[PDB]
C-alpha cells in the first residue's frame, strides 16, 4: 500500500515573473506595493509550516538501529529490504535494495522537481535545461527535509524493533520466537513442536 | 538615503525598518547598452530625410506668435522611399539672422495620434510604405508643431502628416553605415539589447560548439530566446539574462548571509561556502552551537555560520515474549498531562 | 486514564492524562511446568508470567508488577513437555501450586 | 508526479498570451512608443499576470 | 485567526484597482461624462467586481 506524506515547496519571485528584469516595471509596481507583498510570505509561511510537521515525526533510535543486520533474522531471507551499510562516504546508511528499483522507474522522468542544482544555470556554454529554463522566470524549488539518509535512519529503526524482545538491556531474542508471541494473540498454540 | 547595502532593502520594500526572516533582493541598474541586429539575408540600400523649419519674428508682438514659419521635407512637399532602409531627423535652423536670436524661442514636435513616435522611428521598426507629407490627405495621422517663448504661452504652428501600412519590407536604421554590403552587428560577452529574428530583450551572448542539425532558433515554452544559429556556418550561440535574483537573510536590523547562485562575493560579505545545489556567502565564524533561524535543511545561527539539523532521540523496548530468561517489568509510575 | 475538555477560540482543547514508568524490576521467568516428563502445564491467559525467586513461585502481569499466589484455575494441559520447562515430580507439586 | 509537473507547466505557459496590448514582450513596447503612452499598455499585462 | 483576517483584508482591498476606465469611483465618472457615454465605463468596473 502507498501513502503520500509530503509535497515539494515552491517559492516564486514577484518582480521577475511579472516582467523579465526591466528596470522600468519597478516604477509602476510601486503603486501595487501591497499586491505581491502578500504572495511571497503567503507561500513561505506554508513552506515553513510543512517542515515543522514533517521533521516532528522522523525520530531515530541508536540501539534498535544496530539490530537491523541480516544475521539476526533466522531463516527469513529479508536481505532485499534492510538498508545498505557502507557507501565509502560520510553517510551512516543509504537507500535499501528495493528503493533503488522504485526510483529507477519514475523520478528520473520528472526532470523538473528533484535535486536540481542552480550552480550550472549561470554559465552558458550549452542550451538551457528545462529546470534552468524556469529559474529565469523566478520559480525556485526548495530542497526537502527528508533526504536519503534520514529516511534510512527512521525506517531501519522500525524494521529492527521486531526482534527487540522484552529482555534485559540489549538482548535480542531470535526471530523464530518473535512470531510465537504474535500467534498466541490469535489463539493459544497447543503444539509442542513448531 | 539609499546608499548602504542594508539601506537599499528598506528603500526597495518601501518600509522604515524590517522584521526578521528571509527576504528576496535583486538590485537592477539603469545604464546605456550597445545594440545588436541579426536578420535574414538581404542586400543594403539607404536614403536620408531631413525635416527643417525656419522662422522670423517681430511683427507687432513677440510673446504672442511668431511672424512666419516654413516647413519642408528635403526642399519638396512630399518625399517617400522606394528602398529597403531609411532614417529621418529633425533640424531647427537657428542661424537665420546670423546672430542667434532664436535663443528665446523654443520649437519642438508634440505627440500626435499615430501609434508610434517620431524620435523612435530610427529604431528597427518595420513597415510596408510610409510616404510622409506636409499637406492634408485623407486617412493620415499627424504630429503637431509648437512654438513658445520661455515656456509661458503655447501655440500651434504647423503639422507633419504621415501614412503607413503594415508590412515586413522597410526597416529603419539608427545611422547610415557606409561601405558595407549586408547590415549586421553582434556584440558578445556582456549585456546588450538584441533584435534577433524578430525577438527583443536583454542578455549576454556567448559562443559555444554543439552538434545540432535543424532549426535556427531555440525558444522556451514562454516566448523567450535561449539560442540561435548563424546560417552560413554551423556554430550556435547562447543567450542568458545578466541579473539573477538572490535570497537575503535579515536579523536584528542587519544582513546575516545570502544564498546566491554566482561564484563571487556579495553585498558586504566575504566568505563563501559551496552547498550541493547553490552557494552560501557570509562573514561569520564556525563556532556557534546554536540556532536562531531555520530553512529547508539547515539553520542559520546568530553570526552567520551554518549548522546541520539533527534528529530526535527516542528509545523503546518491544513486547515481551514467552521464554525462560530474565525480563524487565515496570514497577513505579508517574503521571503527565498533554494537550 | 481519563481526559478533560475545555473551550477555546472556535474549537476545543483536550487535556489527556497518561502514565509513565520510572523504575524497573528484574524477574527470573519460566515457561511452564512439566510433571513426570510427559504431562505439562502452561498458563491459559497469554498475559501472565510464571516466575520464581529464591525458592517461591509467583504469578504477575506483563504490564504492571502485581504479584500474587498461583491457583489451579490458571493452568491447562499441554502434553508432551517441551524441554525448557521446570522438572518436578507429582509428589511435590503442592510446593509450586 | 504527472500532476505535480502539469501544474508548473501550465503556470509557465501563460506568459505567451499577450493581453489587449501591442505585444507580449515589454522591451518591444518601450521600443516603439514614448514614455507617456507605454504606461497605459504595460499595466494591461501587469494586471493579467 | 491570522488566516481568517487575511482573507477579508484581501477582499476589501480590490476596490482600489481601477479597471480599464477613467477612475475607480463611479461618482467621478458620472460627474465628467454624459449619460450616453458613462454606461460603457461603469460596466468595466461591474464585470471586474
Ligand atoms: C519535424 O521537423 C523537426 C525539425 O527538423 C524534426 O526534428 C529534428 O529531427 C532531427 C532528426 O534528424 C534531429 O536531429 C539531431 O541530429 C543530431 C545529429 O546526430 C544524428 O544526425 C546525423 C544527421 O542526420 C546523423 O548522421 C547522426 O549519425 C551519426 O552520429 C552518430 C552519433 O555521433 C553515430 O553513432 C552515427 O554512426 C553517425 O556517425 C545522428 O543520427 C543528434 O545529435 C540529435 O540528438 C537528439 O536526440 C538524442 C537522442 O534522443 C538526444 O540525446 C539529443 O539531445 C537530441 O534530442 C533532443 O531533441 C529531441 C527531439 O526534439 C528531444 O526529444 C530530446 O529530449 C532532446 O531535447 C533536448 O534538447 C533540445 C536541444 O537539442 C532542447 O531544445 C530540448 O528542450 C531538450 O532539452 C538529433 O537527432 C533534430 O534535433 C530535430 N529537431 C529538434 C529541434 O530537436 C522532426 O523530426 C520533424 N518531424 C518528423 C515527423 O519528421
Ligand atoms: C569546443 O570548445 C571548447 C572551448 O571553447 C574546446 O575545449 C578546448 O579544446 C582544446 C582542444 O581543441 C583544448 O586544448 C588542449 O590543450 C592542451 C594543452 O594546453 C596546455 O598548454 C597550453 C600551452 O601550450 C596552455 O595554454 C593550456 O592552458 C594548457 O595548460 C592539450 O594537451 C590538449 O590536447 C590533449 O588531448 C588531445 C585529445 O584530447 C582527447 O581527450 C580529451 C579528454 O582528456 C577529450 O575531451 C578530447 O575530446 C579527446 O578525446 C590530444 O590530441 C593531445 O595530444 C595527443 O596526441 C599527440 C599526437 O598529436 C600525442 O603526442 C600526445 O601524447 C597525445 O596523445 C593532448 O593529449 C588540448 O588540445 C582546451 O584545453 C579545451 N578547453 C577547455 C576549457 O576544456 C572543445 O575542444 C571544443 N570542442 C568540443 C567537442 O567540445
Ligand atoms: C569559485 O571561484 C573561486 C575563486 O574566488 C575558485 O577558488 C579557486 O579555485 C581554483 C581552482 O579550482 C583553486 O586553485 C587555484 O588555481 C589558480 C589558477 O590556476 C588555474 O588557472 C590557470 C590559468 O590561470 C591554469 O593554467 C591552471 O592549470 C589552473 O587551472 C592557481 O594559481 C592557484 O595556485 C595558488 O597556489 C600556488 C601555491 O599552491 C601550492 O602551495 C600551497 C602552499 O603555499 C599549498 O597549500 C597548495 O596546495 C599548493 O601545493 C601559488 O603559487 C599560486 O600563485 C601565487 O604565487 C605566485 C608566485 O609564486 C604569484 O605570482 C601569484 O600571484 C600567487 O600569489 C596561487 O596562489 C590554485 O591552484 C584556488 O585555490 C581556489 N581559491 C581559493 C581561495 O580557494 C573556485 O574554484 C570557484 N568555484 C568553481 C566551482 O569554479
Ligand atoms: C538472570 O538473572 C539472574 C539473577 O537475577 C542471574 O544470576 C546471576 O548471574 C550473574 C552473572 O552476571 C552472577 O554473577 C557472576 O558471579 C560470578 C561469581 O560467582 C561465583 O561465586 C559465587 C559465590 O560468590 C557462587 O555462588 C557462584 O556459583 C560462582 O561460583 C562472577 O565471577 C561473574 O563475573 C564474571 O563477569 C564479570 C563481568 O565483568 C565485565 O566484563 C564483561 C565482559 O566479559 C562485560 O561485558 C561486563 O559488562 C562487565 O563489565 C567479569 O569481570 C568476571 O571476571 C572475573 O573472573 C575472571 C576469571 O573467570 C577473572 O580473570 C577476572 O579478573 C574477574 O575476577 C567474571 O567473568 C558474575 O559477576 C550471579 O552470581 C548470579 N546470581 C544468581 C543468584 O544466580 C542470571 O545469570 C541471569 N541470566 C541471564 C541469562 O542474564
Ligand atoms: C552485520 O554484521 C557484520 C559482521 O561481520 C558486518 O560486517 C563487518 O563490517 C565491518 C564494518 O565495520 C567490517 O570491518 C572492516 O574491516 C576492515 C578490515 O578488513 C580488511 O582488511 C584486512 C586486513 O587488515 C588486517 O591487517 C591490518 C594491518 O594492515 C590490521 O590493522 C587489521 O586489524 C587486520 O588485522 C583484510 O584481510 C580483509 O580482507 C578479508 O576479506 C576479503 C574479502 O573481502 C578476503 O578475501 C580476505 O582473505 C580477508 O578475509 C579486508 O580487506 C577495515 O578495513 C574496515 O575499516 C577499518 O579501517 C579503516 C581504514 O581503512 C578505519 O578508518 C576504520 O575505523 C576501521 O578500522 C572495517 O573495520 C567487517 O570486515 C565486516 N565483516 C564481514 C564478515 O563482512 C556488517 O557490516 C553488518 N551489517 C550491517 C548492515 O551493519
Ligand atoms: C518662408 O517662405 C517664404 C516664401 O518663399 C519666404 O518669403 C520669401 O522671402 C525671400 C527672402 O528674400 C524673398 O526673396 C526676395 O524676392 C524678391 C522678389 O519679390 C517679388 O515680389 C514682391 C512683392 O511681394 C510682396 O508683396 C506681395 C503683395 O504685393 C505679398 O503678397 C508678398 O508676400 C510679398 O510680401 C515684388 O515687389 C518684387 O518686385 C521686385 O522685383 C521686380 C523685378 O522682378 C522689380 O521690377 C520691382 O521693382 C521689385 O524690385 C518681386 O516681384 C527679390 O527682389 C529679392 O531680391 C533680393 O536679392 C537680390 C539679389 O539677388 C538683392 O539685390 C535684392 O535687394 C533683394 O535683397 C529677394 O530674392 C521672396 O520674395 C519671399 N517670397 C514671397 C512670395 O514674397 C520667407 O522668406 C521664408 N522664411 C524665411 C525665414 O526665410
Ligand atoms: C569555540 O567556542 C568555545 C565557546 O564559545 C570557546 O571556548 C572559549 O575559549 C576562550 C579562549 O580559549 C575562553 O576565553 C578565555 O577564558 C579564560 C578563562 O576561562 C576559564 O576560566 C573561567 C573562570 O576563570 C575566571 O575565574 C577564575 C576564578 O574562578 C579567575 O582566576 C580567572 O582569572 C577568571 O577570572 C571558567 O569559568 C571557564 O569555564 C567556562 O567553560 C565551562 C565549560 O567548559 C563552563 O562550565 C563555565 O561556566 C565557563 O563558561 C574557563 O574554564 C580567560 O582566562 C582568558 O583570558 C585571556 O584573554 C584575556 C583578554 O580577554 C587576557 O587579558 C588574559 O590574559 C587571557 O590571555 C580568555 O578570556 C572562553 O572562556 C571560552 N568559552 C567557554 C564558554 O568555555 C573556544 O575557544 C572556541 N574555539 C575552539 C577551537 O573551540
Ligand atoms: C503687427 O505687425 C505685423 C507686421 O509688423 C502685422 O502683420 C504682418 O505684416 C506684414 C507687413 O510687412 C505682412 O507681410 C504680414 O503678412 C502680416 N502678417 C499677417 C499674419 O497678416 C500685423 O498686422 C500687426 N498687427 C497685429 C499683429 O495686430
Amino acid at each position: 500500500e502507498y501513502l503520500q506524506i509530503t509535497s515539494t515547496p515552491i517559492v516564486v519571485d514577484c518582480a521577475t515573473y511579472v516582467c523579465n528584469g526591466n528596470p522600468r516595471c519597478k516604477n509602476l509596481l510601486k503603486q501595487y506595493t501591497s499586491a505581491c507583498k502578500t504572495i511571497e510570505d503567503a507561500l513561505r509561511l506554508s513552506a515553513h509550516l510543512e517542515t515543522n510537521d514533517v521533521s516532528s515525526m522522523l525520530t531515530f533510535d541508536s540501539n534498535a538501529f544496530s539490530l537491523a543486520n541480516v544475521t539476526s533474522f533466522g531463516d527469513y531471507n529479508l536481505s532485499s529490504v534492510l538498508p545498505q551499510r557502507n557507501i565509502r562516504s560520510s553517510r551512516i546508511a543509504g537507500r535499501s535494495a528495493l528503493e533503488d528499483l522504485l526510483f529507477s522507474k519514475v523520478v528520473t522522468s520528472g526532470l523538473g522537481t528533484v535535486d536540481v542544482d542552480y550552480k550550472s544555470c549561470t554559465k552558458g556554454l550549452s542550451i538551457a535545461d528545462l529546470a534552468c529554463a524556469q529559474y529565469y522566470n523566478g520559480i525556485m524549488v526548495l530542497p526537502g527535509v527528508a533526504d536519503a539518509e534520514r529516511m534510512a535512519m527512521y525506517t531501519g529503526s522500525l524494521i529492527g524493533g521486531m526482534v527487540l524482545g522484552g529482555l534485559t538491556s540489549a538482548a535480542a531474542i531470535p526471530f523464530s520466537l518473535a512470531l510465537q508471541a504474535r500467534l498466541n494473540y490469535v489463539a493459544l498454540q497447543t503444539d509442542v513442536l513448531q | 538615503y539609499c546608499d548602504s547595502p542594508f539601506e537599499k532593502l528598506q528603500c526597495e520594500h518601501l518600509q522604515f525598518g524590517l522584521q526578521d526572516g528571509f527576504y528576496s533582493a535583486n538590485f537592477l541598474d539603469d545604464n546605456v547598452l550597445p545594440e545588436t541586429y541579426v536578420a535574414l539575408p538581404i542586400y543594403y540600400q539607404h536614403t536620408d530625410i531631413n525635416f527643417t523649419a525656419t522662422a522670423s519674428f517681430g511683427g507687432s508682438c513677440y510673446v504672442c506668435k511668431p511672424h512666419q514659419v516654413n516647413i519642408s521635407l528635403n526642399g519638396n512637399t512630399s518625399v517617400c522611399v522606394r528602398t529597403s532602409h531609411f532614417s529621418i531627423r529633425y533640424i531647427y535652423n537657428r542661424v537665420k539672422s546670423g546672430s542667434p536670436g532664436d535663443s528665446s524661442w523654443h520649437i519642438y514636435l508634440k505627440s500626435g495620434t499615430c501609434p508610434f513616435s517620431f524620435s523612435k522611428l530610427n529604431n528597427f521598426q518595420k513597415f510596408k510604405t510610409i510616404c510622409f507629407s506636409t499637406v492634408e490627405v485623407p486617412g493620415s495621422c499627424n504630429f503637431p508643431l509648437e512654438a513658445t517663448w520661455h515656456y509661458t504661452s503655447y501655440t500651434i504652428v504647423g503639422a507633419l502628416y504621415v501614412t503607413w501600412s503594415e508590412g515586413n519590407s522597410i526597416t529603419g536604421v539608427p545611422y547610415p553605415v557606409s561601405g558595407i554590403r549586408e547590415f549586421s552587428n553582434l556584440v558578445l560577452n556582456n549585456c546588450t539589447k538584441y533584435n534577433i529574428y524578430d525577438y527583443v530583450g536583454t542578455g549576454i551572448i556567448r559562443s559555444s560548439n554543439q552538434s545540432l542539425a535543424g532549426g535556427i532558433t531555440y525558444v522556451s515554452n514562454s516566448g523567450n530566446l535561449l539560442g540561435f544559429k548563424n546560417v552560413s556556418t554551423g556554430n550556435i550561440f547562447i543567450v542568458t539574462p545578466c541579473n539573477q535574483p538572490d535570497q537575503v537573510a535579515v536579523y536584528q536590523q542587519s544582513i546575516i548571509g545570502a544564498m546566491t547562485a554566482v561564484n563571487e562575493s556579495r553585498y558586504g560579505l566575504q566568505n563563501l561556502l559551496q552547498l550541493p545545489n547553490f552557494y552560501y556567502v557570509s562573514n561569520g565564524g564556525n563556532n556557534c552551537t546554536t540556532a536562531v533561524m531555520t530553512y529547508s535543511n539547515f539553520g542559520i545561527c546568530a553570526d552567520g555560520s551554518l549548522i546541520p539539523v539533527r534528529p530526535r532521540n527516542s528509545s523503546d523496548n518491544g513486547i515481551s515474549a514467552i521464554i525462560t530468561a530474565n525480563l524487565s517489568i515496570p514497577s513505579n509510575w508517574t503521571t503527565s498531562v498533554q494537550v | 486514564i481519563f481526559s478533560i475538555v475545555n473551550s477555546a477560540p472556535d474549537g476545543l482543547l483536550f487535556l489527556h492524562t497518561v502514565l509513565l514508568p520510572t523504575d524497573y524490576k528484574n524477574v527470573k521467568a519460566w515457561s511452564g511446568i512439566c510433571v513426570d516428563g510427559i504431562y505439562g502445564y502452561v498458563l491459559r491467559q497469554p498475559n501472565l508470567v510464571l516466575y520464581s525467586d529464591n525458592g517461591v513461585f509467583r504469578v504477575t502481569s506483563r504490564v504492571m508488577f502485581q504479584p500474587r499466589l498461583p491457583v489451579l484455575s490458571d493452568f491447562v494441559q499441554i502434553y508432551n513437555c517441551n524441554v525448557t520447562f521446570v522438572n518436578i515430580s507429582r509428589v511435590e507439586l503442592h510446593t509450586v501450586i | 508526479v504527472n500532476q505535480q509537473g502539469s501544474a508548473l507547466n501550465h503556470l509557465t505557459s501563460q506568459l505567451r498570451h499577450n493581453f489587449q496590448a501591442i505585444s507580449n514582450s515589454i522591451q518591444a513596447i518601450y521600443d516603439r512608443l514614448d514614455s507617456i503612452q507605454a504606461d497605459q499598455q504595460v499595466d494591461r499585462l501587469i494586471t493579467g499576470r
